[PDB]
């Protein structure tokens, strides 16, 4: 009896199959992927973030040179400059003329946004998609479990033993390169640690915050300071992750395909509706009503009484019950055509019981199986006019 | 404490959303055509507009602001 | 110190308390660490 | 040793206890000794400590 | 003058490729790949390790039932059990002879060795690879960086700007299923988290060894205790994890293709000998010398004099060099057939100088390009004896 | 006060008996197929082994 | 044991005794154990008494 299944990845709506199980009485499922996390396999490249000039103080001899050095601050940028005379406080100071030197020395540095507001580069592979997949089962009625994707985990978090995927809709909505801020993501070609050309996205890269190593293109220049004035002219790029806030591109919980939602978070991409998924599950044995239990309902009789072609349960249906005991019948529609909402209808000794459905195709003819008895629900449907609310129950739109 | 833009005029259409629209400031409105194809569209806007959004079967969303993300079943 | 049931007490299983549980046979460098249920 | 047999002497009795226990020694390393030796490489095996703390 | 450059994936040997910058004077390369470590995308997808049986020390009622309950515990087997005469200590204590009952209860638990001595599962995909590059360069004479494979990423460490990869010959020695234990990697098939069949591998599985829950399939089944004594009977397998250290596989550092190296470090695969590597190097314009200053050398002559049809640089040749001033001149053998131990080779005014290489082709007609002059230093080579010690220099065979 | 070997692992296929078997020592197994064929089989298992 | 080997000791000498015979010991079952377990079911062994009578 382990049911096996197809199923469409779509996260916000059951997919209430029935376990056929020969000998004993079947059983509704009722599997609602609630989520489609997915969390790829990743890597931190570099994180980025806007510069600061956070110049040291330059050196001031009054009479010759000061020879320069490279020191190896993130592009430390450091140039001498003679012909000043500079004005601190008491006019100028340095008694010469021309002598009178002047070292000016600038190094980049993370800002102390880098640790906090800062974008995030990513080489990102394809890892592997998670569910808190709720099945309300059978009678169980209860199970809000975690689950992966790789199609032979199981997960046994209730009664139930599952096994799902893999999906084979492959199609991470991750590029393979992406830059992340806070939450809005972007699929962007980052250029690459240790290459950003200034200006652009990634002047700054280190590693990550701590990193005190870095790659500064800025093309930061110093120039030499204005008649006979101590200060420093630094000739700089503002910084590629200031445009990135504001000449940037659009985010990909904005801007993906097939229905994606995003987080700063694992780097999942929650929720992504898009192909099938081969799901099978173990159901516990004792969860089974045996056959002879539950009321014969054949001798029936089903049809529709206001038929709504439409996503939403407006289908409904009438069905003379012919039942031989009375109690519960698990029901579903073997043929995709129909979605029900009722996975359960109690009876009476031959009653009758409406359900609610959906539908896509005018002349919906499905059946009906209720508790070992089929039937065709034969009939034909009305458009509804009220179409503007999040999305539907009914996802089985072919030839009609 | 942050901003927020004025609520949209929704409007039906067949399979389409107008939208006479209306905000106080510059605000980004973008989508996301949940197909395969994305299809999304992206523009500040701070003058009025109606505007128009070709829907789709499977459903839109719609993202006033930094009002929450909406969803729409066009069938 | 413990006192337990050992199993083959010289004769049969009498109640020593060395008692011996959880042999570990799991390392590698000729050694075993062992309870007994007397604590020395 | 197939099994594990422990006992000290009270002085008046011996007063021992014994157990099954699977037990083998093999050494870390592509050499399946039967005990250690003198020499030889030293290499990452797994072993209890002397210590208390 | 970005010298491009395919490359074979080789560690051990350098590569003394020769810039040919039109203008000013050539230089040498030596690069040596020293590692080719890897450190693909990874998961830890559970830790397993050996079982501990650590019996909670079983309940005894003396007159009556004491009805079990199904504790939360890992595996947590208990089976209530009457028929007993416990004898402790003062032969059995309670003083019923049916009504005495034993309620035994054992769970699954990681052992100490599981925080230690473990195996370690993972989904393994392809990442990325990298290497510590020493380029003693032209007269540079030093640089050994860290660099990566991706093909856009540069690493200015010492003077030059180098673009390596990406690689072509994608082989990653790692399966996508991987074990790891301690140092030796298995590409194996671990079954999966939540699954694993008791005494096969995975028993217990642990996501990772904080982690209190888990998966104990160990098959734990309690008996009886016998003729009225305290104890409890735990019949079980012994763990897959103890298996797997006496029946397993051979390990991938033993069995891969393709020349592979393994490490229980960030899982590199170390020195991994295949394929090329397109790789590309600015280096600095003022390492250059301009080339009115080396000696023009035309005018000479080449001619083996004891080659070596080895790998070893066995073969040599002395150059009658024809020289204009007297210095240095890089040299090297565009054609791949000739490997050479000396990249320059000092010149006084029109001397001659032998150097060593290695060839494979019976008939050496290779080029050596002394400085801007060409020459075919055509001859016949002898084979050696002597063939039992590490790899090689000439690593050029082709049809000979 | 005598033996006993671990329980072995029951696996279901299509009229076949998958067993991965651990024992603690080495254990004769055996058994008989109950037709007027009898088809016994008998094997010391030591070494952890799957049959069939 | 290949060997059998026995001794008491008076106290002012060991004053053993010593002897081949090849011994075994099976356990009544189909495994072959090395040594009696603690635990496992009982059957029908053959074996000395402790008694004298």
């Amino acid at each position: 009896y382990e049911h096996t299944a197809v199923m469409p990845n779509k996260v916000g709506i059951p997919y209430k199959a029935l376990v056929e199980r020969p000998g004993y009485a079947p059983v509704h499922l009722q599997i609602q992927l609630v989520n489609t996390r997915i969390i790829p396999s990743t890597n931190l490249e570099y994180i980025t973030c806007k510069y600061k000039t956070k110049v040291p103080s330059p050196v001031v001899k009054c009479c010759g040179a000061t020879q320069c050095t490279s020191k190896p601050h993130p592009d430390y940028q450091c140039q001498v400059f003679t012909g000043v005379y500079p004005f601190m406080w008491g006019g100028a100071y340095c008694f010469c003329d021309t002598e009178n030197t002047q070292m000016s020395e600038a190094y980049v540095e993370r800002s102390e946004e880098c640790s906090i507001d800062h974008a995030k580069a990513y080489k990102v592979h394809t890892g592997t998609v998670q569910a808190m997949v709720n099945i309300t089962y059978g009678s169980v009625s209860w199970r809000s479990a975690d689950v992966y994707v790789n199609g032979e985990t199981p997960a046994k978090i209730g009664d139930a033993k599952l096994i799902i995927g893999p999906l084979s809709s492959a199609w991470s909505p991750f590029d393979n390169k992406v830059v992340v801020y806070g939450h809005e993501v972007y699929n962007y070609d980052f250029p690459e640690y240790g290459t950003g050309k200034a200006g652009s996205f990634g002047d700054l890269q280190s590693r990550t915050s701590t990193s005190n190593d870095l790659y500064a293109n800025t093309n930061l220049k110093l120039q030499r300071p204005q008649a006979g004035i101590v200060h420093t002219p630094f000739t700089q790029a503002p910084s590629g992750f200031e445009r990135w806030k504001r000449d940037k591109g659009a985010p990909l919980n904005d801007v993906a395909p097939f229905g994606c939602s995003i987080a700063l978070e694992p780097l999942r991409a929650e929720n992504c509706a898009v192909g099938s998924i081969p799901i099978s599950i173990d159901i516990p044995d004792a969860a089974f009503t045996r056959i002879s239990e539950t009321p014969t309902v054949s001798d029936l009789e089903c049809k529709i009484t206001e038929c709504t072609y439409a996503s939403d349960f407006g289908g409904i249906a009438t069905v003379a019950y012919k039942s031989s005991k009375a109690g519960n019948c698990p029901i579903h529609s073997p043929s995709g055509v129909a979605v029900i909402k009722e996975n359960d209808v109690t009876l009476a000794e031959s009653g009758s019981f409406t359900f609610h459905f959906s539908t896509a195709n005018i002349h919906p003819a499905f059946k009906l199986q209720v508790c070992t008895s089929a039937v065709t629900c034969k009939g034909d449907c009305k458009p509804p006019k009220d179409h503007i609310v999040d999305y539907p129950a009914q996802h089985t739109e072919s030839f009609t | 404490i942050a901003t927020l833009a004025p609520e949209p005029l929704v409007e039906h259409k067949h399979r389409t959303l107008i939208l006479h629209l209306h905000p106080d400031h510059p605000t980004l409105l973008t989508t996301r055509s949940l197909g395969s194809d994305a299809n999304p569209t992206r523009q500040w806007i701070e003058r009025p507009t109606t505007v128009n959004f070709t829907v789709t079967g499977e459903g839109l969303e719609y993202t006033w602001g930094n009002h929450p993300p909406k969803r729409v079943w066009a069938q | 110190p413990y006192i337990a049931d050992c199993p083959n007490c010289g004769h049969s299983r009498c109640d020593s308390p060395i008692a011996i549980e959880e042999v570990r046979g799991d390392a590698h460098a000729g050694v075993i660490r062992i309870q007994t249920s007397a604590m020395f | 040793g197939d099994t594990v047999t422990v006992g000290f002497h009270d002085g008046p009795n011996r007063h021992t206890c014994t157990v099954a226990h699977k037990v083998e020694f093999r050494p870390v390393g592509r050499e399946k000794y039967r005990h250690p030796p003198e020499h030889g490489v030293e290499l990452p095996c797994n072993r209890y400590t002397h210590k208390r703390a």
